[PDB]
RNA sequence: AAGGUCACGGCGAGACGAGCCGUUUAUCAUUACGAUAGGUGUCAAGUGGAAGUGCAGUGAUGUAUGCAGCUGAGGCAUCCUAACAGACCCACAGACUUGAAC
RNA sequence: GACAACUCUCUCUAAGGAACUCGGCAAAAUAGCCCCGUAACUUCGGGAGAAGGGGUGCCCCCUCACAAAGGGGGUCGAAGU
RNA sequence: UUCACAUCGACGGGAAGGUUUGGCACCUCGAUGUCGGCUCUUCGCCACCUGGGGCUGUAGUAUGUUCCAAGGGUUGGGCUG
RNA sequence: CAUUGAGAGGACCUUUCCCUAGUACGAGAGGACCGGGAAGGACGCACCUCUGGUGUACCAGUUAUCGUGCCCACGGUAAACGCUGGGUAGCCAAGUGCGGAGCGGAUAACUGCUGAAAGCAUCUAAGUAGUAAGCCCACCCCAAGAUGAGUGCUCUCCUA
């Protein structure tokens, strides 16, 4: 359970470049929902 | 299903009131014991008139039993108690009353525990 | 002249059930009633069993409704399955009715079996 | 390589059969929702193997995409579905061009294979996946239907692979093996089969001949 | 696993589940516009339709089991004098899921349910 | 561009990703597709006689209305509600060299 | 939100009943009030609530210490501390 | 019964293995946690069974011994940690 | 989309009973090899038609109590069902189906067929035949990240 030793700077890198590029996958969902909130007759967001 | 450690009341008069039955003979899964398997029986307790004592191992056949009995017919038989009948290896018991019902497809192996039987249902 | 769903259980069931009821008729088994049950088996020349018995449920899908059948044998405490709409079966006759207030009576075993006999 | 062309159908449930002897036999019911058209057959001359490419389930043309239906109507059939396969030995007389095989060639043939994806559990663990034991409920017990056990000791160092770990247990086809046939229906194009299939009813279910 | 599993379950327990459908379709029914929760929304679409169509036949027995299902006791009285003249010929489908902007402080995917 | 991804309504698929099935003048007619989920209407099915009233009884209770009443995770029908509004990725003959016939 | 494995806190489990185990550990079972009845042994104080068995809900009537309580009867439920 | 070698083989001799008890003290004590049980492997053959064969003081059944073969199986319990 | 399959997994297990036949063999007593059939056991892959377990979707009986003004009738609570009685769809087995096939290939031990080195011989030195639950293939599934990245069908590359 106890990490024997410790990580790279490389590893660590595209670990956290995985959970950010995770952060990126989910905005241009937002910038879809951003731009059908424009103007268009849309049922939702009342 | 009839376990290596369950009681069987007897249906016959040979001498018993009931065994603990012992590790069944035949079919080799011995942790379900269905219909016509003979079991390799211990005495409970006896009927103290009779050549049949307390501690002594017999031989007997599962004739009734709790568990259900899956038939070609589409019916399924099941009774309320478990019996057993104190068999001997050549075919006939040495108790010759049986006493309640049994099946009939143990028929084609055990003829004279239907013969001697009051109901074949 | 129409061609058929995927509704093929009720269909098949049905007509199972129609050709069932063709072949011969059978009075409804309601839970509760003390009925007979003529049974034909082979090789055994009697060619009409007796089954009397007091009905338990009725485990009703389609051509497997059933009967949960009980009677006290001299021994002990009997318990029968009967397929209604089976070809080994003769006839049914509803002799009684207990008037029970239970759609199940698996209280009934394990009771006193002087209200079990038949 | 397969003893000859199957069909494709789907599961509607379950019943039981009464035959007139006076046995109760559990069956399973298929239907079919549109003919096996043979779709494509590749033989020993354009392709390595030899073939019989056959379909199911007509649709909508929104439903297929442009390589599917510019695939199916270069036959000149109906816009369909799934699509399979039979590999056959190079014997065969089947043109690609709508040959909607009618289903009388299984009856006299009383043994039939069925494929299909049995329904999937999810990641279950190694009490059901494998059938191992549970350890002891009581007595002080800490391991209850955990793994246990996993290699040996120092010297392999390692656990080896192909070790029985829980995993996602259904979701594969299987193939149940020689089924007895039973009685068709020409009307209501329902085919008895004694057994069980892999799957709930609505799935699609390989019906091929045996491989004894 | 959930083969067939029609019920939906909250992140609740089931009495407190029921209560959570009772509470939210009583104040469903007392204001008609509401911002819900969408697992909140789709559980108050099942039970408001059916206690839409409990008083479409405003007998005794539905007004009783109606009254049973529902806290406030005059809202039942003020349904059947309103949904016999409102939603007659609707034949099913009483409300709108409406849905809006994720909630501040967990992103919960929020919804918002009319009656029409 | 073909084809995907998000979103959308979900699943007999599923820890999350996956996968699969829909994503609407959601047929028109002579005969297999354009009902995805919820509701609704019915049919299987479970418990099993509901409330109210009348009758019998001093009353507990039984009885007729009434296989009624609820349940409807399952089947079929029904566009009543939600499948609206979108967005994004991938484009523009696929390097270089030999042989064959045209 | 979802309703994976697996841990933990609980509920039930066909057939059997300790075969598990170091060991009935743990769980399951008994359980309240009245009536009957209660053995070996003993320091004659006890064991003893030994053990074991029956009634128990609710409506009638009468006897009523005229408050507790009793008997007889009916009524339902599969099951009445 | 005759008959060293169907089967045992005395007095002795030659090997292989590293599964017992030992010998050395070569890694490890700024820590390599012993014995049994549960769960879960995998491997060896010096084969208990299953498959094929030789010999038998093998009439047949059942063997005794031995060759090839490790794919698969090798029970439930009373005692005791 | 459709598959070939290099490679890898799983499965290739086993017992009584009956015919042959109370036949060969044996003074009797006993009782075959070989070739078939049938019922099992474990293991595995599935499924819920039947039988059930659970099923806090459900419905039904009842205790204590608090609300719905009160009687009736309901709702809440008695952990994550108050305690029980059953149950549809799921899941599961104890239940239900199915599997373990091959006069297919080569062999290990062995039996051989011709047959020489020593005009006799010998299963072998040339060639070659029967044959093991063992090896491989066939059997069920995954499978071209098999970088050796396969094969077949079909769609699309437009404007300046």
């Amino acid at each position: 359970a106890v990490p024997k030793k410790r990580t790279s700077i490389y590893k660590k890198r595209i670990r956290k470049n995985i959970w950010k590029k995770k952060g990126y996958w989910a905005a241009l969902k937002a910038f879809s929902l951003a731009k059908s909130l424009s103007t268009g007759n849309s049922k939702s967001f009342f | 299903m009839i376990q290596p450690q369950t009681h069987l009341n007897v249906a016959d008069n040979s001498g018993a009131r009931e065994l603990m039955c012992i590790r069944i003979i035949g079919a080799s899964n011995r942790r379900y014991a269905r219909i016509g398997d003979v079991i390799v029986a211990v005495i409970k307790e006896a009927i103290p008139n009779t050549p049949l004592e307390r501690s002594e191992v017999i031989r007997a056949v599962v004739v009734r039993t709790c568990k259900e009995l899956k038939r070609d017919n589409g019916m399924i038989i099941r009774y309320d108690d478990n019996a057993a009948v104190i068999i001997d290896q050549e075919g006939n018991p040495k108790g010759t009353r049986i006493f309640g019902a049994i099946a009939r497809e143990l028929r084609q192996k055990f003829a004279k525990i239907v013969s001697l039987a009051p109901e074949v249902l | 002249q129409r061609v058929k769903l995927g509704d093929i259980m009720g269909i098949l069931n049905k007509k199972a059930v129609h050709a069932a009821e063709e072949l011969r008729p059978v009075p409804g088994i309601r839970t509760g009633d003390i009925v007979q049950i003529r049974l034909e088996v082979p090789e055994n020349k009697r060619r009409l069993s007796v089954y009397k018995g007091i009905v338990i449920s009725r485990q009703n899908a389609g051509i497997h409704t059933t009967i949960r059948i009980r009677r006290i044998i001299a021994g002990v405490g009997v318990e029968i399955v009967f397929p209604l709409y089976s070809p080994n079966i003769k006839e049914i006759k509803v002799v009684s009715h207990r008037k029970v207030r239970k759609a199940r009576l698996y209280y009934l075993r394990d009771k006193l079996p002087r209200l079990s006999t038949f | 390589v397969d003893a000859g062309i199957g069909v494709m159908g789907t599961k509607l449930g379950m019943m039981s059969f009464f035959e007139e002897d006076g046995t109760v036999v559990p069956v399973t019911v298929i239907g079919f929702k549109e003919g096996n058209i043979v779709t494509q057959v590749k033989t020993e001359s354009t392709d390595g193997y030899n073939a019989v490419q056959v379909g199911y389930e007509r649709l909508r043309d929104r439903k297929l995409t442009m390589p599917e239906r510019g695939h199916l109507n270069k036959a000149g059939v109906i816009p369909m579905r799934h699509l399979q396969e039979f590999r056959l030995v190079s014997v065969d007389d089947f043109t690609p061009s709508q040959k909607l095989l009618f289903e009388e060639l299984f009856k006299e043939g009383d043994m039939v294979d069925i494929s299909g994806t049995t329904i999937g559990k999810g990641f279950q663990g190694g009490i059901k996946r494998h059938n191992f034991k549970r350890g002891l409920m009581t007595h002080g017990s800490k391991s209850h239907r955990a793994l246990g056990s996993i290699g040996a000791g120092t010297t392999p160092g390692h656990v080896y692979k192909g070790k029985k770990m829980p995993g996602r247990m259904g979701g594969t086809k299987t193939k149940i093996r020689k089924l007895k046939i039973m009685k068709i229906d020409t009307d209501l194009r329902v085919v008895m089969i004694k057994g069980a299939v892999p799957g709930k009813p609505g799935n699609l279910l390989r019906l091929a001949p045996a491989k004894i | 696993m959930k083969h067939g599993r029609k019920i939906h379950r909250l992140s609740r327990p089931a009495d407190q589940r029921r209560a959570l459908l009772r509470g939210l379709t009583t104040q469903l029914l007392k204001h008609g516009r509401i911002k819900t929760t969408r697992a909140k929304a789709s559980a108050m679409r099942k039970y408001v339709d059916k206690m839409i169509t409990l008083a479409k036949e405003g007998s005794l027995h539905k007004r009783r089991q109606a009254l049973g299902f529902i806290y406030e006791k005059q809202i039942v009285h003020a349904l059947f004098a309103e949904v016999p003249e409102r939603y007659g010929d609707r034949n099913g489908g009483y409300t709108r899921i409406i849905r809006t902007l994720p909630r501040r402080g967990d992103n919960a995917p929020m919804a918002y349910i009319e009656l029409v």
